[PDB]
């Protein structure tokens, strides 16, 4: 008999495509929800603010009853 | 772009691995006589050059 190195009937085939998912989100969706997220710390940072002027006003209150 | 120079410089070693076991140099493998190839390559390659691909 004879001992080269020949393939054993045939091999599988190897791929040759520039294999690209392109995942990921849209521009529309991605876009919104960027907004709508800004738009929600926006109405919480308003509310928060209003609340923290009202406290800064009793402290001034303080300050004015201090003085005489 | 620092980092897929060390990727495909692995993927390099790899190569470099099958030159070895196929001539015994690192690169210099000279290995092509005038009128054909001298000391035929060893049993136990052509599979790994599949997994390679």
């Amino acid at each position: 008999v004879k001992q080269d190195m020949p393939p054993v009937g045939g091999y599988g085939p190897i791929d040759y495509k520039r294999n690209l998912p392109r995942r990921g989100l849209s521009g529309y969706s991605m876009f919104a929800v960027g907004i709508g997220a800004l738009l929600f710390g926006y109405w919480s940072m308003m509310r928060w603010n209003r609340e923290r002027r009202r406290l800064q006003i009793e402290d001034f209150e303080a300050r004015i009853a201090l003085m005489p | 772009a620092m980092t897929p120079f060390f990727w495909m410089f692995e993927e390099r070693e790899k190569m470099f691995e099958f030159y070895e076991r196929v001539s015994g140099a690192r690169m210099h493998a000279a290995y092509v006589r005038p009128g054909g190839v001298h000391q035929d390559l060893p049993l136990g390659l052509m599979d790994d050059i599949y997994e390679f691909s």
